[PDB]
């Protein structure tokens, strides 16, 4: 066909052709043509050209009010982010200057920079640079208190609970408390003169805090006070966002009938308001992913995980917080799903791949590191065991051991001694030694892994199951301990029952564990009655576990709002 | 038929109706109260718009009609880098 | 394939 | 083809005709619009001769130089009093400092 | 603690003054360095005389709006305030010329 | 002890001595010769005003165990501050 450019696109590109000369003049376009000048510096590579003019922030404020395009803003920022210059930086730091200058200004300027700074913080928080959003969110909750009027409480209150938002994705869970302690002292003080708050997106935030804490009990008693507090009137990102949180909170507690409506009522708001390449929509189809990936859903949890990575690496791509959480999260999953193959080529390149991301923009001590340096390790020992050469073996096993320390050095120093995390980073000291054929302290590894993950998690859980598997399948193969491998094993395969009934992947491992172990003992009537629950197991395997892609099941038009949520909460 | 456009200078500009309806607001101001069409000759009258520009504006009508959908390859418009930026505010303007 | 899989992410 | 830019004091036509046609059709355009016999008229091509015959091949201008982009002026002139008036075409405006 | 900016028709005073100081404690400071007993002199505040007597904390010098940074300016009457000849006016970027 | 600085403008700034000392050459206008006139010319009042502000600002939180607060420089008032601070050695 070959249609000829329009006369806007032509122009754009003959002023960007004179952009040196006529840098002055364009700042006083209009906000919708500003945006398309600074995309084609972007398209046409002169990121220089660009990066000197998106630093200063009154020229990022009306580049930041063309919200239709803030999927190509995104694009650029990242562009600008790993081109050298430091934009997140600098425009939270300019910001911060700007906020302590007019703090003395009447309320009508101090308004219009709150809201400045709620779109700036918004965005960087919405792009990853949770480091650079604290000194716009902090800046707008000072300008905040200064003045005791109503709209400023209201405005310190969504000052908190947006702060609360970027701490927690930050991993500064310590202060993250002290947020939402101060964000419940303003709305008591609001509820005190008569006028109530919205209070599901503050109770979302501290149930994703809580979450990542592994404070499941108490992430379920606050995402049950979050979802009574969702109405019709909310925006569709905090109802979304209220929702993954809960759903995310429903399947550490063991209830996924809840969390299946739930994440499915989530992913359908994302997919239907903000659309199949949004970012939100992609922490959405996360959250989708982890769901999944907890409930025997594996063969299609990578692909939710693949579509939730391509949105992030599309909207905005390269060395980024969000891509490498992506990256890393598929990696386990793909570790997951590929590990009865044995080959994982593809799984240890997306695991490096978010680890040599977030060392570069992250602190060498931060807890996002401790969450993805496991994923590797738990990779490297898995390639290490099908090696054949023995000093790979055990260089490989060696640095799956520093690996492993370094990740629970981090989870002690932030969370404690008796914390889930600190469980399952025992739990893979534990395997990690039973591969390390250091069999003695492997045994107090997966004691102390199980003593902790029952004593909070109960007797019955899914943590406590699996690290019982891991020390009967470490006390059967080599320890000889065969007389205490069975009720290991027992006790594994119930609560495998008790919570994923009989098409729970590890049933195999602790059925083939069981075999081992009559074998030893010369029990062959257990030995075949345990090969014929092998074989149904095989074939119940092969039957419930159709081809059945989950970016479809969520449907179209399902149960919407004021119904899932009335549902779940009148099922406790 | 035969469309006229003013500038702000008083530079009549009379080009094709075909030619002049590629632009979405030239096409909206025409629309409603719009055909005027008592004197046979559509009257639109933009104050803002400069000639120098508008010029340009009816040379690229022209190139944007001709051009349409042709085997060949198409020459690139020759916006002359001064007015580039003043071409560019009427090229959103207009919808062009 | 001896082991059961990792704990979690 | 042929792309023209006629135009006389502030009206500025917009037409076209192949490189074979002659100058009587493009006068008769102009009349289609203002409605001025070809008589009363005369093209000044640049402040030149430009006859009532002739063809638009050897006028001065060719399909290469008269592009749709950039279309060739071509001057007018009515007939006033029993006089033709010089050609009186004036620039369309002053661009502003370059930055 | 408090930090004002004491002046008057030119000239400017920079002191430190206590919460718990009073206005004729400034008066006597003024007085160390300019003379003019405080009989002679009245310290203004934006249009308003303060009390020989009264604390500093009711004139209005809250810890806030009295720090050395922008200290609190008062006037002196023997007003006629000179200002400081505002430094020239900055272009506002996206003004459009 | 007091010391006062007139500026261009003829605006006169006392200040306390060791409030003054701390800035490089306003020492170099108490040593030498021998309250003391220090006469500028380049120095409008403005700027000379936000420097003895920001001399009571030193003083003040000279040493403090607590986190300081920036000094404000304003937007506007920012290139000639910026030479007289250099000019002050300040
Ligand atoms: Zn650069």
């Amino acid at each position: 066909e070959w249609i000829p450019e329009t006369l806007y696109n032509t122009a754009i590109s003959a002023v960007v052709d004179n952009y040196i000369r006529s840098r002055r003049d364009i700042r006083s376009l209009p906000e919708n043509i500003q945006f398309d000048v600074y995309y084609k510096l972007y398209q046409q590579g002169r990121l220089c050209q660009l990066g000197s003019e998106f630093c200063e922030l009154e020229v990022f404020a009306k580049v930041l009010r063309a919200l239709d395009k803030r999927h190509l803003l995104h694009h650029c920022f990242q562009a600008l982010m790993d081109h050298g210059v430091k934009v997140a930086s600098v425009l939270a730091y300019s910001f911060s200057r700007r906020c302590s200058y007019i703090a003395e200004s009447d309320a009508a300027v101090k308004e219009k920079a709150i809201q400045v700074g709620f779109v700036l913080g918004g965005f960087l928080s919405d792009a990853g640079w949770y480091s650079d959003a604290e000194k716009v969110f902090l800046s707008c909750l000072q300008l905040c208190t200064l003045h005791d009027e109503m709209l400023h409480w209201f405005r310190a209150v969504e000052c908190c609970v947006r702060l609360l938002h970027v701490r927690n994705g930050n991993c500064k869970y310590h202060l993250g408390e002290e947020t939402f302690k101060l964000a419940q002292t303003y709305m008591d003080k609001l509820s005190k003169h008569g006028q109530q708050a919205n209070k599901a997106a503050l109770y979302g935030e501290l149930c994703a805090l809580l979450f990542a804490k592994s404070h499941y009990d108490e992430a379920y008693k606050w995402c049950i006070e979050a979802m009574k507090e969702i109405t019709a009137g909310l925006p569709v990102k905090v109802v979304v966002d209220v929702l993954r949180q809960a759903s995310k909170a429903c399947v550490v507690k063991r209830e996924f009938k809840k969390a299946e409506q739930l994440i499915k009522h989530a992913v359908y708001l994302a997919r239907d308001h903000f659309g199949s390449k949004h970012p939100k929509y992609s922490d959405t189809l996360l959250d989708y992913g982890f769901y999944l990936l907890n409930v025997d859903n594996i063969c299609q949890s990578v692909a939710i995980y693949q579509a939730a990575l391509d949105i992030r690496q599309s909207v905005f791509g390269g060395k980024n917080i969000h891509v490498a959480t992506a990256h890393e999260d598929l990696a386990y999953s793909s570790y997951v799903h590929q590990y009865s193959s044995g080959k994982f080529d593809n799984a240890l390149f997306h695991a490096e791949r978010a680890i040599g991301i977030i060392t570069h923009i992250l602190p060498e001590d931060h807890l996002l590191l401790a969450s993805s340096k496991r994923v590797k390790a738990l990779i490297l020992e898995e390639i290490a065991i099908d090696c054949h050469n023995k000093e790979t073996e055990q260089r490989l096993l060696q640095e799956a051991h520093d690996l492993h320390l370094s990740s629970l050095q981090l989870a002690k120093k932030a969370f404690g001694e008796f914390n889930v995390q600190t469980a399952k980073h025992y739990g893979n000291l534990g395997r990690l030694y039973q591969s390390m054929r250091k069999f003695k302290e492997a045994e107090e590894m997966h004691i102390k892994a199980i003593q902790i993950k029952e004593q909070l998690l109960g007797q019955e859980d899914y943590e406590v199951a699996l690290s019982v598997g891991h020390l009967a399948s470490l006390y059967n193969y080599d320890m000889n301990q065969y007389e205490n491998a069975e009720k290991l094993y027992l006790r594994s395969i119930a609560i495998g029952k008790k919570l994923f009934g009989e098409g729970y992947s590890g049933l195999e491992y602790d059925y083939r564990g069981l075999i081992k172990l009559y074998n030893s003992i010369g029990n062959y009537e257990k030995v075949f009655e345990y090969h014929n629950v092998l074989s149904n197991w095989n074939r119940l395997r092969d039957r419930q576990y159709s081809v059945t892609d989950a970016l479809e099941d969520v449907s179209t038009s399902p149960q919407s709002t004021e119904e899932v949520v009335q549902s779940f909460l009148i099922s406790q | 038929m035969y469309v006229k456009l003013i500038s702000s200078d008083g530079h009549e500009f009379i080009v094709k109706r075909e030619h002049a309806l590629t632009s979405g607001t030239i096409k909206a101001m025409l629309s409603g109260p719009g055909q005027f069409a008592e004197n046979e000759t559509n009257e639109v009258n933009f104050r803002e718009i400069p000639s120098h520009v508008l010029s340009k504006v009816c040379m690229y009508f022209t190139y944007k009609v001709r051009y349409t959908n042709s085997s060949t390859e198409i020459p690139e418009f020759p916006i002359a880098p001064e007015i580039a930026l003043e071409l560019l505010m009427a090229a959103n303007f207009l919808d062009c | 394939l001896t082991r059961n899989k990792g704990p979690a992410a | 083809d042929v792309f023209l830019m006629i135009r006389r004091h502030k009206t500025t036509i917009f037409t076209d005709a192949k490189e074979s046609s002659t100058v009587f059709e493009l006068k008769r355009i102009v009349e289609g619009i203002l409605k001025r016999p070809p008589d009363e008229q005369r093209l000044y091509k640049d402040d030149q001769l430009l006859d009532d015959g002739k063809t638009l091949g050897e006028c001065g201008f060719t399909s290469q130089t008269a592009r749709p982009q950039a279309p060739a002026t071509v001057g007018l002139a009515f007939r006033a009093d029993d006089t033709f008036e010089a050609l009186c075409i004036e620039p369309f405006s002053s661009p502003p400092e370059l930055p």
